[PDB]
């Protein structure tokens, strides 16, 4: 039988995601002496992983979500 | 669908209102989805079942309340002469709802018309109480006795030795539920 | 049961019956003897319970039953 | 069928093979001899498959096979 | 609001410094706790009820030592009949009327033999033979019966006093109110 | 225990003596007579409408039975489904009942509800061992799991039908219980066999024999007759004397 | 059944599971579950009372108070 | 097949050339099936034993002369192969068609006379 | 505000929305049943209360009138006659076209009057809807390809169809004037039978009944009689 | 001449296939390739059941599913099929009555009351206005009793386990008022043809008064848990959802019926018993899916509640059986004190009672929604054919048709909305 395509994102959002927010753990043990310009840089990589982010919210890549009047008028003009 | 005649009054729904059209504020609107506050006031309910008390019986120390009409086990009964009320008239047989009586009948030594045989099939029985009803000598009742489990079904077929020596058994309560139900039977 | 009842019945049955209780009921209860069955057991009366436990019995053998 | 048997346990997959009645179980013990004896005392034919293939700490292959069989066919 | 006092309720009630307790620190203080009351519930038992306080009713009619016949209450044996009608039963009925309202008077003699005439028609013809023969003019007279429309079945209530379908309007008070996708109906 | 303080106790208060109960005696029939004329009225509309196929018709109480041809079956449920007086578009039971003594042993009957007139009608005809009736799936999809009962417990076979598969009986099953002439606990029974591992089927022994009492009928017929209740609107006229 | 991890235990509740009951005289029932497994307690009634399914759990719960397993294989 | 994977619409034979292509479906339908047949229900014969046998339930029915007859024999035919492919009937019922399954087996009416007497009617 | 009964709104009972010209609908359906009882002998009862009661309900439903009736079917009398080919069933078909995106009407003749059945482009959200709702029948056959191959591909589609928004030698058919919520409900008052799009589901199975009517001929005499002792039972006596 | 004239086959049928009429053409509304278009992609089977609760004792549906969603649902039923049907034939009318507490078992004296009514029609009687009173006061404690099963067990299937354990408290003290009339918790065979077999208690009204008093509370705090939970709403919300004309067409009543917005119920459109002397108002939805269902089914617990109070004050005096031995059997006094007693008493318990001969088809509104029964009678003491429709055997049958394409938590709460027990749907 197929299987389902959104066991797949599952793994990979997670592996994506988990990976960036790793990236950002140096930064809550580092922040007094990165100051303002690590924050600056910080707050660049934190926006474009959140651009990627708005991405498959936007797609429902995890599809997750997606889960009446007649058209026929009919009109009387009477006899011939 | 609806019935035959002049509508219902107003039985069509409104039109639907939209989002904007809706009665409630925003505030109210956002603080209920992110506070969860339906969800918190069931759980403030479990909160004051907590503090209320059980409804718990200890068994088999404290037993639940039967009625006099209760239908447990059968018990074949005497007078108080200590005759045998049963003269074999078969009434209980013929209404058995599951055929679970079987009688043999004769006369008795002193021409008396007595049973042979009473074997009642426990494990046919439905536990419905005609045979009792049917009587007219109350002879076969039910006793209030649920508590019998055995342990091979062999023990389930009550034969008239059996029936006999429940009544000798339990006839004060016997005689007491009879004495409360029998204005009303 | 509850703290205030538990520890009243404990000022009543003492601490040796109190014990007694747990081993077999599960319970701490104080009432009234009302009688003796000819097997050994022993019926106790408290109107002042939860409805239903108003009645029970104090069995005369350790592998009681029903 | 009289079923002489040494652990409730075991024996229980054999009354479903017969209606009320029909298979009786008693117990017994091959150094027992009364609980031999009150087995057979009703039966036509008496069968004897007892037996190890290995000593117990209770039985020699000499107590199994010949004072079973002794203390069984006595009864017979 | 719905709710009733819970000093009217027959459940335990708290009690002092626990009532204002439970007054204070609870959703609807008009909520029971659902635990019965020992001197009233169920009390005395069914088996300490007096046998002799309770009576056994009659009614006069049925139950009098002397002005009942049984043959007058034998209900059961005055049963309907099923009222059976066939294709040449209906042929017979347009053809002659009935006992209610006859076509032809049919008095005296050369009347009974025009009431087989009825009969024997009907058992010869169907209801379609006749139809097709006597013309589309009886086809309007199949109607003219029950006042030139098809006849509609009987509803089964008599709550109104006549056979009718019964009347499903909405109840003055609705139970959700307008806030649940529920209507409530009289 | 603490009282409700404003609720008494409801044995405590006196009840007024009930003295000489009365009730007039009722013949539960008569409450059907004013709907007598029109339940006529109905079925004679209705063979009129459908004279090809509706041989007679029937009315006992508040009940009109229509009788028809099985090969009528299609067209009378369509003019019962989609007509404007005859708006019937539940089934509420499709079943059969047995008579041995006809040449057409099985009579079905079909019972409907008008949820529009608040009506009901039950629809007869017959069918056999061997003659089939036309199914009704293609009018009432609630009607597919009667069928399927009808034929798994009687025989009856439903020309047209999707899955016509036994829904009751078990799998390898032989017979049809509702059936007069099959028994009733059957001609085989289950059991584990040890040596075979499995559940066998055997033939059918009974420790007790079944105690039929039918023979317990009174000797004496204890109904009679009853009463003719059709209305004057459906009898024939009398001749008149002179 | 045949997928319960030993030890075993079966309880017959009621009169259908026990004999038939009201359905032992139909060609769809089977008269007894004991026809197909082994049981160790039967419980009357239709339907037994909860005292009465819990005074069968009780009998049972007697019965493995009552089994004897190192001691069994210490006699043979 | 609609709702169920081997379903059939129940059909009235139109005449004796039309129902006789029926019954030969039939029987190819069965005697191909015996293989699958043999594998779910684990039965401890030979295919060739399960195509025999399967010949013999339509050889009792070779002499049927009526058409109506024929169409309840050949619905009960492809019911018995909807619950059979499916596996629906358990191996009990299905090597329960085999008649030799039972602990008096095959041999279940006498012989003839003398020995069905001195047994007591088998 | 409430003036209007908005199409497709529910109506209380589940799956029945409400019906977007539901005057039109129920004459439509009345006259067509009407013109089926031809086939129909005059002797059946079948047909004469067929009849009887069509012509009952056809008559309240012509009772009311929609406002701007007379000043709407006046252009739409003219609008017909200077464009017939337009709304043509044997030149577009019984169904106004195959640009499905774009707006579809065909005249068509009941019972000696006429009706014209236009089908509307459903209104979907602009932020889902590709080309317009252009049907997508895949993408152009391309490269080395046959003579045969390109017919099955639809290629001489391209000298039939038009660009929706070509609209040039046409002219755009408009739609009738609706009754009033008010009026609607009187109408309801009048007919009994309910609300008025379930109305119409009973009408338009008046019409499906009349082919089943004519086919089984219900009419002509009864097929099998009872043979004797077929509907006898248990009665005494 | 059938069957002679089947034997060759002279003749066809007519199915409704032949009867297919083409849609009209005008008001009509709504190929390989190397594309992956025309592939085509494999389903899998589930064999779903048996859940824990017990009234989905025996259920074994098979559903074929592609991914996670159903595409074809196929109930087999008949693992409780025990032949009651047949049973019923060799048994006298009084015998057979048990056999009706065994169908819907959540339900009983609501079963033996159609049994009842039935057989009361055809032996043209009339029960006393006191039976009337006592047989809808316990029809309403039964409806009672089935709802906090049915709406308890479904919410414990959907995950929630509180309401279940708070309301079947409530089931244990509604059953001392069953074992107090009669002497079974469950199946009780008090109601009966002529009325109902002894009078009640002489206290029990008081007692039931006392939990009245105190049961709307009930209904309060489980409607706390369930009705504006959101996670109750999410999945009862477009959940299994029937049109009007289809729950019509499926032979849907009850709930089913009256959740899709039709205002349906037999208890007012065929009043039967006290029906028509009580004040009740009936539950109508509005988007037929599990969500209405759900809220209808409350909105009957206050129903029914407000419905035994009024006939707690109604009450009549009188007979609670129908004055007449020769229907219902007399007093164990007059049997014991007078002759023709004695007579009626012997007859009426070895042959039974005769029923006049006809047939009778009586519905009656059941909690689980309309509960029929079709009675062939041959004048004598047994039925000539008893033929019982459950409501749930044709809910089960539309349950492919509802749940095609939800998914398999979808189908599990399908099924608790319909209130479906085994027992009733195979006979
Ligand atoms: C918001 C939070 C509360 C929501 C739930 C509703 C509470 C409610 O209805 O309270 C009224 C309710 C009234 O009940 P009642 O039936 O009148 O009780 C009378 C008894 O005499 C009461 O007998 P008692 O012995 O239970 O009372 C004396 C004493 C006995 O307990 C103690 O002295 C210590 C117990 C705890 C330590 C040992 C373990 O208990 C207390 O005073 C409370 C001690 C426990 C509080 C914390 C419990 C865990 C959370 O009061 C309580 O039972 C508890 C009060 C509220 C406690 C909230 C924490
Ligand atoms: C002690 C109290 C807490 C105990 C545990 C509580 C667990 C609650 C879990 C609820 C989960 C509900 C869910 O699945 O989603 C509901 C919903 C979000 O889903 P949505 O599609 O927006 O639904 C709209 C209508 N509910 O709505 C939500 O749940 C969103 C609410 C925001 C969650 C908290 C964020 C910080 C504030
Ligand atoms: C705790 C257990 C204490 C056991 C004490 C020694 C008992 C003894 O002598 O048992 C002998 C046993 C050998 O096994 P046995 O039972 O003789 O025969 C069966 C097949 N070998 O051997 C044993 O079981 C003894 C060793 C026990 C631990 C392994
Ligand atoms: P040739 O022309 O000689 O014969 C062809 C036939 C047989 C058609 C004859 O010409 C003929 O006309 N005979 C009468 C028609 C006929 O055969 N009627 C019955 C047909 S259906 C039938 O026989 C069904 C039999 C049973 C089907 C199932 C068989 C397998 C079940 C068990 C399998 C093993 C366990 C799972
Ligand atoms: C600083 C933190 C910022 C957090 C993220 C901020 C918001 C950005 C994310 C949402 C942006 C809008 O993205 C929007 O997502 C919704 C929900 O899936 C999509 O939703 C739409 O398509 C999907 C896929 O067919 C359907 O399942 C859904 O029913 C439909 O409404 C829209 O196609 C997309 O336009
Ligand atoms: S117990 Fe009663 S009914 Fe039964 S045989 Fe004896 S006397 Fe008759
Ligand atoms: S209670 Fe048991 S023994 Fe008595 S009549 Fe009923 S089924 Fe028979
Ligand atoms: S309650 Fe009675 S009828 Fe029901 S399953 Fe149990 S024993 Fe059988």
């Amino acid at each position: 039988s197929p299987f389902n395509i959104s066991f797949f994102i599952y793994g990979l959002v997670f592996l994506l995601l988990d990976l960036e927010i790793l990236l950002l753990y140096p930064f809550a043990v580092s922040e007094y002496v990165n100051s303002a310009y690590g924050l600056a840089a910080a707050l660049i990589f934190i926006g474009i992983i959140t651009i990627g982010f708005v991405y498959e919210l936007g797609h429902d890549a995890l599809k997750v979500h997606s889960r009446l009047k007649s058209s026929v008028v009919i009109s009387y003009l009477g006899n011939i | 669908a609806t019935p035959a005649g002049p509508p219902p009054k107003n039985f069509r729904l409104p039109p639907p209102k939209n989002w904007d059209e809706e009665s409630e504020s925003t505030i109210d609107k956002v603080g209920k989805y992110f506070l969860m506050t339906e969800m918190l006031r069931g759980m403030y309910v479990l909160l004051e079942q907590f503090f209320r008390p059980p409804y718990t019986i200890y068994y088999p120390f404290e037993k639940g309340p039967i009625s006099p009409r209760f239908r447990g086990e059968h018990a074949l009964r005497r007078y108080p002469s200590g005759e045998e009320r049963c003269i074999a008239c078969k009434l209980c047989e013929a209404v058995c709802p599951a055929q679970a009586i079987t009688i043999e009948a004769e006369e008795r030594a002193d021409g008396s018309r007595r049973t042979t045989r009473y074997d009642i099939d426990m494990t046919k029985c439905i536990y419905c109480g005609f045979c009792q009803e049917s009587c007219p000598v109350d002879a076969i009742v039910e006793s209030p006795n649920a508590e019998y489990a055995t342990e091979t079904r062999e023990e389930l077929l009550y034969n008239k030795e059996k029936l006999l020596a429940n009544g000798d058994k339990w006839e004060p309560e016997l005689a007491a539920a009879i004495r409360a139900d029998a204005p009303y039977r | 049961s509850y703290p205030t009842r538990t520890l009243a019945n404990l000022r009543k049955i003492g601490l040796k019956e109190y014990f007694r209780q747990l081993l077999y009921i599960g319970d701490t209860k104080y009432g009234e003897l009302v009688g003796v069955d000819k097997f050994g057991n022993k019926f106790y009366e408290n109107k002042e319970e939860l409805p239903l436990r108003t009645r029970w019995v104090d069995y005369a053998k350790h592998d009681y039953d029903a | 069928v009289i079923v002489p048997y040494r652990e409730e346990m075991a024996k229980r997959h054999l009354k479903v093979s017969g209606d009320l009645g029909r298979v009786i179980f008693m117990e017994f013990d091959l150094r027992n001899t009364q609980s031999i004896e009150e087995s057979v005392r009703h039966s036509d034919v008496v069968y004897n498959l007892i037996g190890r293939d290995y000593p117990t700490k209770n039985f020699s292959l000499a107590d199994v096979h010949i004072e079973g069989t002794e203390r069984i066919v006595e009864a017979v | 609001s719905n709710a009733v006092s819970i000093t009217k309720k027959y459940t335990v009630q708290s009690t002092g410094i626990w009532e204002r307790i439970r007054r204070a620190l609870v959703i609807d203080p008009n909520r029971s706790n659902g635990v019965p009351l020992n001197p009233y519930n169920r009390n005395p038992s069914p088996g300490d009820n007096p046998p002799l306080e309770y009576t056994d009713p009659v009614t006069i009619p049925a139950g009098d030592i002397a002005d009942n016949p049984y043959w007058k209450r034998d209900f059961r044996r005055n049963y309907p009949r099923p009222s059976v009608i066939a294709q040449a039963q209906q042929v017979a009925l347009l053809s002659v009327g009935s006992a209610a309202q006859p076509r032809v008077e049919l008095i005296g003699e050369e009347g009974t033999k025009a009431l087989v005439a009825a009969e024997e028609e009907g058992k010869e013809k169907g209801v379609a033979k006749y139809l097709e023969e006597k013309g589309a003019e009886e086809a309007k007279r199949v109607l003219a019966l029950t006042g030139g429309l098809p006849p509609t079945p009987s509803g089964q209530t008599m709550v109104t006093g006549q056979w009718d379908v019964h009347k499903y309007g909405l109840a003055e008070e609705q139970s959700y109110g307008g806030s649940y996708p529920c209507r409530s109906f009289v | 225990v603490a009282l409700p303080k404003d609720a008494p106790n409801p044995r405590a208060i006196p009840r007024e003596p009930v003295g000489e109960i009365k009730q007039a005696l009722v013949n539960p029939a008569d409450k059907y007579q004013s709907k007598a004329d029109n339940l006529h009225k109905y079925g004679a509309w209705l063979m009129s409408c459908l004279p090809k196929y509706i041989q007679q018709f029937s009315v006992w109480k508040d009940e009109l039975t229509i009788y028809i041809c099985p090969t009528g079956v299609i067209p009378v449920f369509s003019f019962l489904k989609y007509n404007t007086n005859a708006e019937f578009t539940q089934v509420s039971d499709i079943t059969a009942v047995d008579f041995p003594t006809r040449e057409m042993r099985f009579e079905i009957v079909y019972n409907l509800l008008s949820v529009r007139h608040n009506a009901r009608i039950r629809v007869k005809t017959y069918a056999d061992e061997v003659t089939p009736v036309p199914s009704i799936t293609s009018l009432y999809m609630g009607a597919n799991w009667y069928e399927r009962e009808v034929y798994d417990m009687f025989g009856v076979l439903f020309v047209g039908h999707p899955d016509l598969r036994r829904i009751m009986t078990d799998y390898g099953f032989e017979g049809h219980p509702l059936r007069k002439d099959f028994p009733l606990t059957g001609y085989t029974e289950i059991r584990y066999d040890e040596e075979k591992k499995r559940i066998v089927v055997e033939p059918l022994e009974l420790t007790q024999a079944f105690r039929n009492f039918e023979g317990g009928s009174s000797a004496w017929d204890q109904v009679g007759p009853g009463i003719d209740r059709t209305p004057d609107t459906f009898k024939l006229p009398t001749p008149k004397p002179e | 059944y045949d997928q319960m991890p030993d030890p075993r235990w079966v309880i017959s509740m009621g009169s259908c599971a026990n004999g038939g009951g009201y359905y032992h005289y139909s060609y769809s029932v089977v008269r007894g579950c004991d026809r197909i497994v082994p049981v160790d307690v039967y419980v009357p009634g239709c339907p037994p009372t909860s005292e009465a399914l819990m005074y069968g759990i009780f009998q049972l719960q007697r019965k493995m108070r009552n089994t004897k397993i190192t001691r069994m294989w210490y006699r043979k | 097949v609609q709702p169920t994977k081997f379903a059939v619409t129940v059909r009235q034979s139109r005449n004796w050339a039309d129902a006789k292509q029926r019954v030969i479906a039939a029987y190819r339908a069965w005697i191909r099936a015996a293989p699958e047949i043999q594998t779910m229900y684990s039965i401890p014969f030979p295919v060739s034993h399960i195509r025999t046998r399967i010949r013999q339930e339509f050889e009792r029915h070779r002499y049927v002369n009526k058409l109506n007859v024929v169409d309840v024999l050949l619905q009960q035919s492809n019911a018995d192969f909807q619950e059979t492919m499916n596996f629906w009937r358990q191996q009990s019922h299905v090597m329960a068609f085999f008649k030799e399954e039972h602990f008096r087996g095959e041999k279940r009416l006498p012989s003839n006379f003398i020995t069905g007497f001195l047994e007591g009617r088998n | 505000k409430g003036k209007f009964l908005v199409p497709g709104a529910p109506t209380g009972l589940t799956g029945l929305g409400t019906h977007p010209s539901p005057r039109s609908a129920l004459l439509y359906l009345y006259h067509s049943t009407l013109e089926k009882l031809k086939q129909i002998p005059e002797h059946s009862v079948y047909r004469q209360s067929v009849e009887a009661v069509t012509r009952h309900r056809l008559a309240l439903v012509e009772s009311v009138v929609p406002e701007g009736y007379d000043a709407w079917v006046e252009r739409a009398k003219k609008l017909l006659e200077e464009h017939a080919d337009q709304f043509d069933p044997t030149k577009v078909g019984p169904e106004g076209g195959e640009e499905v995106q774009g707006a579809r009407a065909v005249k068509v003749e009941r019972d000696g009057r006429v009706f014209v059945v236009s089908r509307l482009p459903k209104e979907e959200d602009e932020r889902v809807l590709e080309w317009d709702g252009e049907v997508d029948e895949g993408p152009e056959l391309e490269g080395s390809r046959t003579l045969e191959e390109k017919i099955e591909g639809g290629l001489e589609k391209i000298f039939t169809r038009r660009d929706v928004k070509d609209t040039v030698g046409r002219v755009e058919w408009e739609p009738e004037p609706q009754l009033t919520a008010e009026q609607v409900a009187e109408l309801e008052n009048k007919i009994g039978a309910g609300l008025i799009e379930e109305v119409i589901q009973v009408a338009e199975g008046e019409l499906k009944l009349v082919d089943t009517m004519v086919k089984a001929r219900v009419w002509e005499p009864l097929e099998e009689q009872p043979r004797p002792g077929q509907w006898e039972y248990f009665e005494r006596k | 001449a059938e069957p002679q004239d089947g034997f060759q086959g002279t003749r066809l049928i007519p199915t409704g296939a032949d009867f297919q009429s083409p849609p009209d053409p005008f008001i009509d509304e709504g190929v390989d390739e190397d594309s992956v278009e025309g592939r085509k992609v494999r389903h899998y089977t589930v064999n779903f059941g048996p859940q824990h609760p017990a009234a989905h004792g025996v259920l074994r549906l098979i559903l074929e599913l592609n991914g996670e969603e159903i595409v074809r649902a196929d109930p087999h039923v008949g693992l409780l099929h025990r032949g009651t049907e047949k049973l019923c034939e060799y048994k006298t009318y009084m015998q057979a009555l048990p056999y009706f507490d065994r169908l819907d078992y959540v339900s009983m004296m609501t079963n033996e009351q159609v049994f009842s009514l039935a057989v009361e029609k055809l032996l043209n009687i009339e029960i006393p206005p006191r039976a009337k009173f006592i047989r809808t006061m316990f029809g309403e404690i039964t409806r009672i009793l089935n709802h906090l099963m049915s709406v308890l067990s479904h919410a414990m299937d959907v995950g929630a386990l509180t309401p279940f354990l708070w309301g079947f408290e409530e089931r244990e003290k509604l059953m001392e008022f069953y074992e107090r009339v009669s002497g079974a918790r469950l199946h009780a065979a008090y109601v009966r043809p002529g009325g109902v077999h002894q009078d009640i208690p002489v206290g029990l009204l008081d007692d039931i008064y006392q939990w009245a008093t105190q049961f709307g509370d009930r209904i309060d705090e489980t409607e706390e848990m369930l009705t504006d939970n959101r996670i109750w709403i999410n999945r009862l919300k477009g959940v299994g959802v029937v049109s009007a004309a289809d729950a019509l067409n499926l032979s849907f009543t009850g709930v089913m019926l009256r959740g899709s917005g039709v205002p349906w119920d037999v208890r007012k459109s065929s009043p039967y018993d006290a029906y028509d002397q009580v004040e009740f108002d009936v539950p109508v939805g509005i988007n037929g899916d599990c969500y209405d269902r759900y809220l209808c089914r409350m909105e009957e617990f206050r129903q029914s509640l407000r419905i035994i109070h009024q006939c707690l004050n109604k009450m009549p005096a009188g007979p609670v059986r129908y004055e007449d031995y020769k229907i219902t059997p007399p007093p164990r006094a007059a049997m014991k004190e007078n002759m023709e007693a004695l007579i009626h008493h012997f007859l009426l318990f070895t042959k039974g009672y005769a029923v006049p001969p006809g047939d009778t088809y009586t519905a009656i509104e059941a909690p689980k929604g309309e509960m029929g029964v079709y009675v062939v009678s041959d004048g004598s003491e047994r039925p000539y054919r008893v033929h019982i429709r459950a409501p749930g055997f044709a809910h089960l049958s539309g349950f492919d048709h509802i749940t095609r394409g939800h998914l398999l938590a979808d189908a599990v709460a399908v099924i608790g909305t319909m209130d479906l027990v085994f027992g009733e749907v195979d006979r």
